[PDB]
């Protein structure tokens, strides 16, 4: 009762009288459900055991297992002058096993 | 649930995406079968070159 | 003299030119990071020989 | 505590779009507005009011779980706009137009708001580099602005866009974060796998960082193909509004005009043209008015829009199309005349301008596309004629042929890479050599610097190794003291060692095997270059 | 205390701009200092010469353009992105100082050649640079002579003497 008059007090109407009916659901086997100057509220087993579900629903599809979670990003090689020198021509080639690498092995 | 797609990918049924391999480091990351994990801990290549595993396991 | 000498020196610490630290948060395998290594060692030798 | 407000119960349903019947009388529905549906005690439809009625009953476009809608169900009112996430958070995501993700393997913003006033934006000034040389130089594309991309199917018009994705990103990992251009990628009625290769392509060179994905496939509701590119342009808000910059693909937008049409035609809305409502040309007037070069005062951000439209049989005048062009600055129009025959970009220059121009693109691009131009004008009245004076052919039917082999590529271009090929065509370096060994020249041009090769190194700097000279050339320009005279002494030892050591061997050639060898390597060049 | 600025649209603009100076120089990765020129140009405060060159001070003096790395950073490119902002998107002009800051990167990163261009694009514009850049420039050129690395060296190796779509690279 104290929520519904609030309710009706909160409608931009409460000088109108207030006529109550009380009805019986066979799916809400907790809470209720009340309607007062076209606003609903809905406090129901069906509907917040479900919500409270959702979110458990929800963060079950978010993780992939299966999956590898990312590694941290990379910079850049800026390999040194020493290297070159010693490896001139090589380097290329080497940094692009190394991508095979870390692709396929 | 977790402890379930472990078991599910140390018996082989599941895959991983971009066909990733199966690894004791691997798997950790991502959170007799078992022996066999303990066997790809060790790098391939020093069990290959150094014959480690032409003893036994 | 100074590039034989490099050479030398290159043989003695392969590990410590790469950045090694880089290397290990970036790889997610220690595998892959160790054949990296490998192949550069080869290459000196048939350099400077 | 939060007590749902219900305005009515749904009346009749048909497909996409639904009648609601309203509860009482008083009750009061907005117009545009978000409505929910309770489909179930769990979940909720979310809807949009597009109609109101002397009865009182709404006629609404459905956008989520239809499947789920009945007759009698109760009907909610949020009595707000639909609105959707907004934030750098969203940037490498693939997002129903309603801001819900698609699985692969705070802010809200208003999805329609009006445009920037006659006041609240600054002149185009800076480019958007697409990367294909023809747009680049002749049809300069820049920020603030809007250029359709016109075509017959399978002619480019997609890959354009992606393109363009894929220039700004080596740019944009160089530059700070307030310049770097992001991106949209808006998917209206396409098919859901081709969206997942655009993902795949982006995340294989790393451009999905600035990148996302709006995807309104062709099974999603027509409701949703309506409002995805209104989603882009909402996103487009907040880098406009946090004085960044971003850019805007819209794929076809003739399939988001078949969804206004259904929806309008099932909620009995009168045709018009072509069975279109008729006021199908505010609609994309609403979305690409919001294109603008932001005031300094509201930052100097900017949101650039590559709208596409398919035609049909290479008519322009379709009744979406003229919409479109009329709305839009310039176009790049596709002609599958020459996509067919052989050159892809098939830009048709004759009908694909830009209304910007110079004020677009760069100092160092003026000179070289104002010279193109000029070119192209007279090579446009000469080269209908099949080539008889070979030897006394004019020299604008030399530059203006090997500058159509450099139009020729497959992917994005350089700056610097482009500029380079394009000014030894200009300039006549590029005259000795033939028509089809203008690539693999423009290849050893980029990639293969001949003379750090063969030690005709008198140049102090000047050498296309190092790609950090494309600052300098933006700045400076190439028509300038420093750099000219270094470019000349780049380009003729260049032109001097092909003309004496590749083109001499290349004429050589006599077997099939050989010749058939160096065949596919040009093809090749046209393709990487 | 200065004459004041207008916009294109010859609305009054603000100058008070020591507040958000200061909010570059306390930055600490060379991306936020950026965000700073966009707070400041929402608030109708426009950049002027001395906020480009703290920027620019920001950057050859920071590490990391963000907090974690990036692929493709390059020191170089944002500096000389901020003088094309400067020179043609904004009108203002670069200064003796924003080249001098421009120039000490290119010795930081080695790369003696583009130094040799800036060099003379000082003088080209009346600057003239600082001569412990100058020689640290012939310095770093210098060494790469003897050493070989004057040049890559995937450009000194000899290039496929037959034709072929694989032996090229492409
Ligand atoms: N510059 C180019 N070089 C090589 N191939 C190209 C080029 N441009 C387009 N293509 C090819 O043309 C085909 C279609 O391109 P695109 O996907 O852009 O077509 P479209 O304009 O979207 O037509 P539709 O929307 O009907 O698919 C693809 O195979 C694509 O690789
Ligand atoms: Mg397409």
């Amino acid at each position: 009762r104290k929520q519904v008059e609030e309710l009706h007090k909160e409608s931009p109407l409460k000088d109108y009288k207030l006529v109550l009916e009380t009805k019986v659901d066979p799916s809400i086997g907790g809470g209720y459900i009340l309607e007062v100057c076209n606003q609903v509220v809905n406090r129901s087993a069906a509907a917040a055991a479900a919500e409270t579900a959702a979110l458990a629903k929800a963060s079950a599809a978010q993780v992939d297992w299966t999956s590898l979670p990312a590694a941290p990003p990379r910079p850049s090689p800026s390999a040194p002058d020493t290297l070159i020198r010693l490896l001139g021509s090589v380097v290329d080639d080497l940094a692009d096993a190394d991508k095979v690498e870390q692709k396929y092995g | 649930v977790k402890f379930q797609t472990l078991y599910n990918v140390l018996t082989g049924k599941q895959h991983l995406k971009d066909q990733v391999p199966v690894k004791d480091c691997n798997l950790t990351a991502i959170f007799l079968y078992l022996k066999r994990v303990d066997l790809t801990r060790y790098t391939r290549e020093e069990l290959t070159t150094y014959g480690i595993l032409a003893c036994g396991p | 003299p100074e590039l034989k000498v490099l050479f030398k020196e290159a043989l003695l610490q392969p590990a410590k030119l790469l950045p090694l630290d880089v290397d290990y948060q970036c790889s997610h395998d220690r595998e892959v990071v160790e054949a990296k290594r490998d192949r550069y060692l080869t290459a000196l030798v048939e350099a400077e020989q | 505590l939060e007590a749902k407000q219900k305005i009515g119960f749904v009346h009749g349903i048909d497909g996409t779009i639904a009648t609601i019947a309203p509860a009482a009388s008083k009750v009061t529905v907005p117009y545009n507005t978000v409505l929910e549906i309770a489909v179930s005690a769990t979940n909720i439809a979310n809807a949009l009011v597009f109609n109101l009625e002397k009865d009182g009953s709404i006629g609404v476009i459905l956008l989520d779980n239809i499947s789920e809608v009945r007759s009698g169900q109760d009907v909610y009112a949020t009595g707000s706009l639909l609105k959707i996430p907004v934030g750098f958070h969203m940037l490498g995501k693939i997002i129903n137009p309603l801001g819900k993700e698609i699985p692969t393997g705070t802010k809200l913003g208003l999805v329609e708001e009006m445009a920037p006033n006659i006041v609240s934006r600054q002149p185009v000034n800076y480019n958007l580099l697409t990367g294909y040389k023809v747009i680049d130089t002749l049809i300069p594309v820049g920020r603030g602005q809007r250029e359709l991309i016109l075509g017959d199917r399978q002619t480019g018009k997609t890959s354009i866009a992606l393109s363009t994705i894929l220039n700004q990103t080596k740019v944009n990992n160089e530059i700070l974060s307030k310049n770097n251009v992001l991106s949209v990628y808006v998917s209206i009625g396409q098919r859901c796998s081709n969206v997942a290769r655009i993902h795949r392509l982006l995340t294989e060179y790393d451009a999905m960082k600035y990148c996302t994905i709006v995807a309104a496939t062709a099974a999603d509701p027509a409701g949703l193909q309506y409002l995805a590119p209104y989603a882009g342009t909402t996103l487009g808000e907040e880098f406009r509004n946090s004085g960044r910059h971003i850019l805007l693909v819209y794929d076809d937008l003739s399939k988001q005009a078949v969804s206004y049409r259904q929806i309008s035609l099932l909620l009995r809305r009168p045709p018009g043209r072509e069975a279109y409502p008729g006021d199908v040309f505010y609609l994309h007037s609403r979305l690409l008015e919001r294109s603008a070069m932001m005031s300094p005062q509201k930052g100097s951000g900017s949101l650039t829009s590559l709208p596409i439209v398919e035609t049909l049989s290479n008519d322009v005048t379709a009744y979406i199309v003229t919409n479109v062009i009329s709305i839009t600055d310039g176009q790049i129009y596709l002609d599958a005349k020459l996509f067919t025959g052989g050159q892809r970009p098939a830009v048709n220059i004759g009908l694909s301008v830009s209304r910007v121009g110079s004020s677009a693109q760069n100092k160092a691009m003026k000179k070289v596309g104002g010279a193109l131009k000029m070119l192209m004008g007279e090579y446009r009245k000469m080269a209908g004629e099949q080539t008889s004076g070979s030897q006394n052919v004019s020299p604008v039917m030399i530059r203006g042929a090997r500058c159509l082999q450099l139009f020729n590529q497959k992917g994005p271009s350089y700056f610097m890479d482009a500029i380079v090929a394009l000014y030894a065509v200009t300039n006549g370096y590029m005259d000795d050599v033939k028509l089809q060994y203008s690539k693999f020249y423009e290849f050893l041009l980029l990639n293969k610097d001949l003379p750090v090769l063969y030690g005709q190194v008198n140049n102090k700097y000047f050498y296309m190794y190092n790609k950090n000279l494309n600052y300098f050339i933006r700045y400076f320009g190439l028509n300038h003291e420093i750099l000219e005279p270094e470019l000349k002494k780049y380009i003729e030892i260049h032109t001097n060692l092909f003309l004496d050591n590749y083109q001499s061997r290349m004429n050589e050639l006599k077997s099939d095997e050989d010749l058939v060898q160096l065949k596919n390597l040009l093809y090749a060049c046209k393709r990487t270059v | 205390a200065g004459g004041k600025r207008y916009d294109l649209f010859g609305y009054e603009v603000s100058v008070a701009t020591g507040p958000f100076i200061e909010e570059i120089k306390k930055a600490q990765f060379y991306d936020d200092a950026g965000e700073v020129i966009v707070k400041m140009n929402l608030a109708n405060t426009p950049p002027d010469l001395q906020t480009y060159n703290a920027v620019l001070e920001r950057i050859l003096n920071c590490k990391s353009k963000r907090s974690q790395p990036v692929k493709g950073e390059n020191k170089f490119a944002a500096m000389m992105d901020i003088l094309e902002e400067m020179d043609a998107r904004s009108g203002i002009k670069p200064n003796a100082e924003s080249w001098g800051y421009v120039l000490k990167e290119l010795v930081q990163a080695g790369d003696f050649r583009l130094g040799w261009v800036c060099i003379a694009g000082m003088k080209s514009l009346g600057i003239t640079p600082d001569q412990a850049l100058v020689d640290a420039n012939e310095a770093n050129a210098a060494k790469a002579k003897a050493a070989g690395t004057d040049f890559p060296a995937y450009l000194k190796k000899a290039a496929p003497e037959s034709f072929d779509t694989k032996a090229w690279g492409i």
